[PDB]
């Protein structure tokens, strides 16, 4: 909250230890492309479970302007902390999408996070 | 307001009281009182359950609910069964043993 983030990027992740590794390096690479300047380079914060964040942090360490908020993307308090209002783009990703075998769970989280942010 | 604070915080918090905050003691509290002993024990052997709750009204506006009487309290053969069973909305002409617990609501503290 004290970290003022305006026009930035928040990423929501529904990951766990049982979930497969998505791979976010390909996501965060063209954000740090040299066709802009370092002042223009946006800040990224990842919201989700610190277990999945620990599973992916061994890949996710060589990159600037990157934060991590452990918690839950459904948490309205966490969204207010990361200032989703001022955030340029929220990205809702799901990691359990190819282990669950039911539309009831298929994208269920993504739909909930979208509806909470809209509400 | 509490539900909105729940949806925003997911943890109840504490705040500094005010007179409007202290006005949130005004929930007319549930209670279970005894009929054998107390200021209402002056009748315990009647049958005017209507007069019983009207005395409860004119005493403390104590809204009765129903009689939590023992199972064998309606019997003449004395057993040692302390299992009580509830009775909802007793009529005006319902009897009354002194060994009784009552479902009553006194005014908010």
């Amino acid at each position: 909250a004290m970290t003022v983030l305006s026009g930035h990027v928040v990423v929501c992740i529904f990951g766990d230890v049982s979930s497969a590794l998505i791979g976010l390096r390909n996501l965060v690479m063209p954000l740090r492309a040299s066709n802009f300047h370092y002042h223009e380079l946006k800040h990224i914060v990842f919201v989700g479970s610190i277990e999945y964040l620990k599973r992916e942090w061994e890949t996710l360490h060589n990159f600037p302007k990157v934060s991590i908020l452990p918690g839950t993307p459904l948490s309205r308090a966490d969204l207010r902390a990361v200032n989703i209002n001022l955030c340029d783009m929220c990205v809702i990703l799901s990691a359990n999408q190819n282990n669950i075998d039911d539309t009831s769970l298929q994208d269920k989280e993504c739909i909930l996070a979208s509806l909470n942010i809209k509400s | 307001e509490l539900e909105a604070l729940i949806a925003e915080e997911n943890a109840l918090r504490g705040g500094y009281s005010t007179p409007q905050t202290l006005a949130n003691r005004d929930r007319c509290r549930v209670a279970q009182l005894a009929l054998l002993d107390g200021p209402f024990a002056d009748l315990g052997d009647g049958g005017c359950y209507g007069d019983l709750f009207c005395k409860a009204l004119k005493t403390y506006n104590m809204l009765c609910f129903g009689i939590y009487r023992l199972r064998d309290a309606h019997l003449s053969t004395p057993s040692q069964c302390t299992k009580r069973y509830v009775i909802t909305n007793p009529p005006y002409e319902f009897e009354l043993v002194p060994t009784d617990l009552i479902f009553c609501l006194m005014q908010f503290d």
